[PDB]
């Protein structure tokens, strides 16, 4: 749900927040459990995982550091959950002849001498007539000489070619 | 032929959350400044 | 031991300074698919200042990045200038100077604290720089070894800072003995 | 009652961010205040997350604003039609 | 260490339900265990919701 750079910068920020909490909490000599480096790393990790604390900063500087880390955690965790939900929600949702006729970038062809070419040629429906105009004009000749030729041409055109054929052959191919 | 036949036309990224990083680092800086100010003040008071 | 802490602090400071300087200098920040030089597309180093061609008609040619083609304009400005990485290097340098002056002109005991503040601040500057860079690039790819040198610089600098602060704390404990 | 103004502000901020407490009101009235702030935080944060999940899942200005500039062909039925018109727009 | 077996089971259950702790490991090893359990809980509960 979150990009790679976001995770990387979350880790860098965790190290920084911990070091600064240690510095502000213990550098002054006029302040001599409390936040040593180890305890400060623990406070920050626990805050990001929203898993509560055993201690919390008591001084103004410590509380500023804590506050910004808390806000950062809220936005990042909420965003993780929201984007995960969007992934799963969307997942729960060109695929027809008209969509093929509309797309002229993709090339489609048929067997040269076959019921498919004759059916398109003698057709009277608008979609099939547009397809017939395209094939009759689409240079180079989209027509092939054999079904296996169209199979290979599709399997060897980076998906820039489509083949129109009887369903039985497709059913055999998808099953093999 | 001359109009319809010629038709020719997720993972949040730092960019989406950069602001929260900016706020975090800004806060870290403010905190360091406050601490240093307190130290300098209490240091002068330690003179007397 | 107390004597080794100064050695660890000093060697760490030197390492952080060197790593950050090399990263600001070298060009291996982003292995992108770009244009080697204009007047089609190949893998490119694209460091912080100059993007340089590789695997190309003329591999090796390097050019200056065209940062520019209002918040977007200000980001472009902060990215074209590398104020943040450069500031990180400056701060690390001053931190090193403080560590060095820890011995000569000793017994001040605040010069060590200054070293620590400088190292930690260099770290924060390094992270802001990285975020600006990554945000500026977008709007496949990969991050080179200079980008990770920068990151290692941040980690070492934070550690050297923690050691510095620890040393300052110990010096005042001894003074209060 | 260790709730001074600074500690009160810390308690409230920490409750909004759904984070650690470290001190909880013990009196009846302090607990009323805390309860309503808790409920407010639950509804507002739940709705922030829910609406982010929506966001992350789903002019006539011409005359209705002169900043945009509009023009026509110099010699054409369009210029003449506008010139011969009498309608307000 | 107030972490006998009964207290350990309570700490874990509570962490999973995203509720309070009332005690947190203080040693290095205990802290490692706690951290991984916290991460596991975050991912699993976020996914349930």
């Amino acid at each position: 749900p979150l990009a790679y750079e976001i995770w990387m910068c979350i880790v860098f920020a965790y190290i920084g927040v911990s070091v600064v909490l240690f510095l502000v909490s213990r550098f002054s000599p006029y302040e001599w459990n409390e936040f040593g480096i180890f305890n400060s790393l623990w406070f920050s990790l626990g805050a990001f995982m929203r898993q509560g604390c055993d201690i919390s900063p008591r001084s103004l500087s410590g509380r500023i550091v804590g506050g910004v880390w808390w806000f950062f955690t809220l936005i990042i965790i909420s965003s993780y959950t929201a984007n995960l939900a969007a992934f799963l929600t969307v997942e729960r949702m060109i695929e027809s002849a008209e969509d093929l006729s509309k797309q002229t970038e993709i090339a489609y062809g048929t067997l040269d001498s076959g019921s498919t070419k004759e059916f398109f040629r003698r057709s009277k429906i608008a979609v099939f007539d547009k397809m017939w105009t395209y094939m009759r004009s689409a240079e180079p000749s989209v027509f092939v000489r054999t079904t296996a030729e169209g199979v290979a041409r599709v399997r060897k055109s980076k998906g820039k070619y489509a083949y129109l054929l009887e369903s039985t052959m497709n059913e055999y191919i998808e099953q093999r | 032929k001359w109009w319809y036949d010629k038709g020719e036309c997720s993972a949040l990224s730092l960019s989406n959350v950069a602001g929260v990083f900016y706020i975090l680092v800004g806060g870290l800086g403010l905190a360091m400044l406050v601490a240093l100010i307190e130290f300098c003040y209490k240091s002068r008071a330690e003179a007397k | 031991d107390r004597g080794v802490q100064m050695l660890l602090t000093t060697v760490g400071a030197f390492a952080a300074f060197s790593l950050m300087t090399i990263a600001v200098g070298t060009d291996y920040w982003l292995y992108s698919r770009g244009v080697c030089k204009t007047k089609e597309e190949v893998m490119t180093h694209s460091g912080l200042w100059r993007t340089c061609c590789l695997e190309g008609n003329f591999k090796g040619l390097c050019k200056q990045i065209d940062h520019f083609p209002t918040a977007e304009y200000f980001l472009r400005a902060v990215r074209a200038s590398s104020i943040f990485p450069i500031l990180s290097v400056i701060l690390l340098f001053m931190g090193g100077l403080c560590i060095a002056a820890s011995e000569f002109y000793k017994t001040r005991h605040n010069i060590i604290l200054s070293a620590g503040i400088f190292f930690v601040s260099a770290g924060l500057s390094n992270i802001i720089g990285i975020i600006v860079y990554i945000s500026a690039n977008a709007g496949s790819y990969s991050y080179g070894w200079s980008f990770y040198f920068g990151a290692l610089s941040f980690i070492i600098a934070e550690m050297v800072g923690v050691l510095a602060v620890h040393m300052f704390i110990d010096r005042h404990k001894q003074l209060r003995a």
